[PDB]
């Protein structure tokens, strides 16, 4: 599965979305720069309209699980 | 299944160019992050070069560093791969992804020498 179609559920918990997130990242076929910059552009941008909400508000992974 | 179309691929000696588009005419598809991925036959598909925008950063294999740009016409609604300096290994059928998109067709390069 392509990184750009991961988006989380409109019921999804934001952890469940994340792990889903990163197994799919880690199956793309890109070098760890090209992976890491997936993470900075999609991780936010693909979250479901509650969650893009709280977390465009604030960043770490850890302090993203959190508030959402 | 929006399907992206790509086209612009050919056959070119080492070291020419190319520029390959990717469109969805009279679809809605460009999405904030746009890539290229390269497939040569029976290999993994790569992710090559990213775009996002507002801020137009972008991301590219170590392999395409220094030859080749990605660039979207926001007008047109179309996304481009400048491809200089081809090499032989660049040889493979190029897709372009877009959030939510259906995978299109394809547009093959062939670098010959």
């Amino acid at each position: 599965t392509s990184i750009l179609d991961i988006r989380q559920g409109p019921k999804e918990p934001f952890r469940d979305y994340v792990d889903r997130f990163y197994k799919t990242l880690r199956a793309e076929q890109a070098s760890q720069e090209v992976k890491n910059w997936m993470t900075e552009t999609l991780l936010v941008q693909n979250a479901n309209p509650d969650c893009k909400t709280i977390l465009k508000a604030l960043a770490t992974l850890e302090e993203m699980m959190t508030a959402c | 299944q929006v399907q992206l179309v790509e086209s612009g691929g050919g056959l070119v000696q080492a070291g020419g160019s190319l520029r390959l588009s990717c469109a969805a005419s009279g679809s809605f598809f460009m999405s904030n992050v746009m890539a290229w991925y390269r497939q040569a036959p029976g290999k993994a598909r790569e992710l090559i070069a990213a775009i996002r925008g507002g801020d137009m950063s972008t991301v590219y294999d170590d392999s395409v560093k220094g030859r080749f740009t990605i660039t979207r016409d926001d007008d047109k609604n179309i996304l481009y791969l400048q491809m200089n300096d081809l090499k032989p290994e660049d040889t493979a059928m190029y897709y372009c992804k877009a959030s939510g998109s259906s995978w299109g067709q394809g547009t093959q390069v062939t670098v010959s020498s």
